[PDB]
């Protein structure tokens, strides 16, 4: 239904920048708050962005305030995290989640990409 | 022995009929009205679920109807349409004089069925429901509601300021439900936006979020599918988005009023029923909101009044009753110059000179 | 035109307004109240072979509807189920607003055919039918009544020990008859035990013997068994009184004033008992007959199907004759004293 | 705010509410009346050709009704048993308590077809139809009816010169028509002369002149057996209140009221020896005076207009309480409150 | 429908007098103006006398008037014209008509009878 998709990661200097961007199509309309979420090898799942569909509010975790920026097209169904600043422990798997708020008979909620690896060299 | 009140220069107290005061200056009859002011204005909870809770049915008691001729503007009304398990009705055929609540915002129409114990649905708190100046103490079939109480009042003969004037059209959406097992603990509510889609309903969706619910499913909610019908439930991890003194939880400090329009306000040549407006532009709308404590002294008021005339409907025998007024107005008359009222006593309150 | 009777003092008059009666107060309209009177307490016989040839079927006059609001406890009360030889109804149902008398001893059933020459069915006295606080002039299908009469009072200064309090339980027996012929008079009657067995009536047969005629006798059977005002006009007067009335509005204080928490249709009255007094309640027989020869043309002058504002009429007379206008300190019209 | 007159000397003044005028003397409700007054005196056309242009069928509109208590004779009646062209009824039944008009000279049976838009018929010019003490809004089907105005008035102090009393036989015919197209402005009409036979019918006949065309058919037609309806028609060669806003005021007014009470005394009381529903009525005349009867005509046009913004206003299917409301009024404006001894307002005066 | 038979005429004196009748049968009651029109050779037709059913009015021309009277017996369905004091100008042709009000479908009315010769002689 919100089949997402993660783009625009690969291997990039330290102290640069990279836009990451997360589409869906399908339903699209349903989505309540998309999403960043990042999985370093040997770790746990920590968030990094959030953004609600109306642009409500956005939230930053403390490690990523000032470096990274989450933005969205409304009518391209796509959002973008556009980031600057790099560090080397941000090289990771970058997620995109799609939560969303009504679902269908099957009721499962909480979409999730596939991901895409973010490689930051120094 | 329905309690009535007085407004001096905008201040309400009940009147000192036991006390027999004869400050208050009644002219004319066109100076007693009534209002029928709704229990929305209270704080009480209106969401579908909730307010299903106060309505029961009982069977051995006759429906009684008082009139009314002001009101307020009320923002949820209801509509039923229950009906018995295997096809009889359970509400009565609404008769020819009722006809539904005017100046509503949200209409609230249930569909479905559930047990029928009674022959009538009555109010466990003891309140009204209101059909167009024609307040009655039972459901009727298929016509729009709302519940409330009714006061009687004696008004200034200044300059008609209340229900005449502005001290300082309308969109009705109708929302339809289904709902199984009406009447009990065990009943199951569904939001209804088309044939084979439906959404489960919990308490806390507001009119607005219902109609934001409505708007994102026909987007994207892949309606064009025949598989047949389905059942939505929103995500549990996100929010739906004598002076009389009050004693109410929350009390409206503004009033919107509705009226019927005065006989001497019409001018043109539509007073003849053939080139006359429809039975909906008969109303005059208004707002009182210059002052708020006597809008909350009217709303404890009526809140008092209930119990006096909840037993004088008991006690009579007439189907409607117009005349609460007539006699009150023969009554005070009766007392004041009933009989050999002396000049110097205070019991008729003439003046020498 | 209605005479209308003044209580002062325990004793009865009927009330002058041509002579300007100005000893009644009249502080409040809840001093004036109507009150039925059964016909029974005159001496009149209640069994049904009699009490039939009272009652006569006529085309062409309209029924008409009063209201009553205290009565008296009936000793004999009437139910009918009468219908045509070719299964057709002669009675008309009874309208929502219409309910069977409360506070009766005995209810006579009777169920038959016969003649019904006209739409509706009269008293041929005059009399009206009672139906709990509602006095009607014809005969409604299935609706239990009592043949009584309609007066109208004025109170003493509300004095609550009238009508309200008792100056000094409810078994209901159904006693069940076939008729054939009915309305004229060839007429049959056949009181019923148990389906298949019945027993011949008699003119001399009391409720009370038809009881133990039950016990007595233990394919149809049909058994045959040998064992001011003034009453003076009236050949019996009750010298007590046995009245029901509407609860008072004060007496509810608890929860139960709800309509969902309250007392049904029968649980509302208030009895109560004024053999004290012999010659108010003999006085108040007699004014309850005189009135109603200008009650009944009352009612055949007026459109109204129901009447509830005769009260309401009369304190507006009242109060338009003494008060009417332009009246002097030392007039009489206006009964006002200067010191 | 509905005007009321006061008779005082055989003068009608038309009261008005707000002068609180100390003239008129009331002394009980039996003083106050009210007068249903039919159009056909006000100079009126009275042929169902014309008479029928008047009605009009609307819907979404309630409909309300009024009672009088004396009313006039009425020369013309109607009878209306119009039906859809599917075959459906076009006509409330007539409720329970309604009956028709008591006294009429000609009645006008009509029966036929035609469209109805509307839910009910409404008077195109504002009055009534009078049934039996009953003025209503709409027409009903199968009860006669005369169309008409309603006056209100204080009679002086009830002398019985007044409605009791006459200062100085009933035969009514009904006359059977045929309609087809019926609330249009293409309608034809054909008066029924018998069962196969049919006049066509115009504006210029009179009720007099039918009843002749039917004897001199009868008597000479010989109704050859050709069978079918055969239509003839005639050879088309040769063959304070002021009142002069009305055309024609007529200076008589022959009345009807309800029985007077007291009367019958034999045994006529009982309702089962009592005299039918049409025999309670007293008949009378007031030909007499002139300027009084004609200004009563023009009160009753004159207060149509508030009485049906009133019923508008209400929300009672029948009204019987006018009057009280009324009484009640009067009570409360006099004797209100804290009157002076010496005053305009309060009347009452020394010695 | 009202077959109309006139007789009465013939040779006569000048001077003298003389009875025309007319009669009808078949619906008779319907008839409105019975009448008298006459035709000498050459000439156009010229009113008479004219007489209504119910004797309402009588018409004459003033030729004539003074002379002619017309009459009816109404129980006999016959009508009459009773003249005097001939002259030669009213040698010529005389004619009943019947004109009637209501008529059938055919709706022709306006009857006329086929014409009885007076002839006078001096
Ligand atoms: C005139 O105005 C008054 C005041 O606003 C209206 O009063 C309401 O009457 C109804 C019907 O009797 C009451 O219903 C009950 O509510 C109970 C729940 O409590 C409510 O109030 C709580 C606050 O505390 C209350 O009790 C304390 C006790 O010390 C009081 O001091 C305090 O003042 C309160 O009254 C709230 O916390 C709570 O959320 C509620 O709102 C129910 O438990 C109770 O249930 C019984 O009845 C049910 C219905 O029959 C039945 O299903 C249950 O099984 C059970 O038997 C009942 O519903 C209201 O409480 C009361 N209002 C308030 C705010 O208390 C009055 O109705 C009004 N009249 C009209 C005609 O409008
Ligand atoms: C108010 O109080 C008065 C006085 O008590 C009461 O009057 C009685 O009721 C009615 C008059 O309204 C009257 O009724 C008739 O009674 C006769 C009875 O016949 C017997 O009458 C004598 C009674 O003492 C008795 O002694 C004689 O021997 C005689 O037999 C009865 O015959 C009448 O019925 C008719 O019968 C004839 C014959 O078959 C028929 O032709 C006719 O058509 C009737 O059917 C009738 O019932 C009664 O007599 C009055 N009693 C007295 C003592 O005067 C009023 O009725 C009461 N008012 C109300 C409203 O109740
Ligand atoms: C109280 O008394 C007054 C005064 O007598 C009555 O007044 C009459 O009211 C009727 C109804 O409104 C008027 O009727 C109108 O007739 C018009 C035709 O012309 C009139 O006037 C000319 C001369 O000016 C004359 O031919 C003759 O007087 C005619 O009567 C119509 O055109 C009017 O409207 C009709 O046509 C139009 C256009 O098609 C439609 O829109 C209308 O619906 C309707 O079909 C109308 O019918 C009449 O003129 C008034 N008379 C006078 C003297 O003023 C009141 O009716 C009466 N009130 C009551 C009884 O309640």
């Amino acid at each position: 239904q919100v089949q997402l998709q993660e783009s625009g990661g690969g291997q990039v200097q330290a102290g640069g920048s990279l836009r990451l961007s997360c589409a869906a199509s399908g339903s699209t309309s349903v989505i309540y708050a998309m999403g960043w979420y990042r999985q370093a090898p040997g770790k746990q799942r920590e968030l990094v962005a959030a953004i609600t569909r109306g642009v409500g509010s956005t939230n930053y975790a403390d490690s990523v305030k000032g470096r990274f920026t989450i933005s969205r097209d409304n009518a391209k169904n796509t959002m973008y995290l556009q980031m600057n600043s790099l560090k080397p422990e941000d090289t990771a798997v970058y997620y995109c989640n799609a939560r969303l708020l009504v679902a269908p008979p099957p009721y499962e909620y909480d979409y999730w990409g596939q991901g895409t690896q973010v490689t930051v060299s120094s | 022995s329905i309690p009535l009140g007085v407004i001096h220069n905008s201040t309400l107290q009940v009147s000192d009929v036991d006390k027999l005061v004869c400050r208050d200056k009644l002219s004319s009859t066109n100076q007693l009205r009534s209002v029928g002011l709704n229990l929305e204005g209270n704080g009480v909870a209106t969401d579908v679920p909730s307010a299903t809770k106060r309505w029961g049915f009982r069977s051995g008691v006759p429906p009684k109807v008082v009139n009314y001729e002001a009101g307020e503007w009320a923002e949820n009304c209801y509509n039923l349409e229950i009906k018995k398990p295997d096809g009889s009705e359970c509400l009565p055929a609404a008769p020819d004089g009722i006809r539904g609540f005017p100046r509503c915002r949200y209409v609230h129409k249930v569909s479905g069925t559930g047990p029928c114990a009674g022959d009538f649905a009555f109010h466990k708190e003891g309140a009204f429901f209101l059909y167009d100046r024609l307040a009655s103490t039972v459901i009727y079939r298929g016509t729009t509601f709302a519940e409330g109480v009714v006061a009687f009042l004696i008004l200034p003969q200044a300059k008609k300021d209340f229900f005449s004037s502005h001290p300082l059209g309308y969109y009705s959406t109708t929302i339809r439900y289904q709902a199984t097992g009406f009447g009990t603990n065990e009943t199951e509510y569904l939001f209804e936006v088309d044939n084979l889609t439906y959404v489960q309903l919990e308490s806390r969706f507001t009119p607005q979020f219902l109609l934001q619910l409505n708007e994102t499913i026909y987007t994207s909610g892949k309606r064009s599918n025949t598989t047949g019908k389905l059942i939505w439930k929103v995500n549990p991890e996100i929010d739906t988005t004598e002076a009389i003194v009050n004693a109410q939880p929350k009390c409206n400090p503004n009033l919107h009023y509705w009226t019927t329009q005065d006989e001497g306000a019409a001018i043109g040549l539509a007073w003849i029923p053939y080139f006359g407006p429809a039975a909906e532009g008969i109303y005059i709308e208004g707002l009182m909101h210059n002052q708020d404590g006597l809008i909350c002294g009217l709303r404890q008021l009526a809140n008092e009044t209930t119990q006096a005339l909840q037993l004088f409907l008991r006690a009579t025998t007439e189907l409607r009753t117009f005349s609460i007024l007539n006699r009150k107005a023969i009554d005070f008359l009766l007392q004041r110059w009933g009989g050999t009222c002396h000049i110097l006593g205070p019991d008729c309150c003439i003046e020498p000179h």
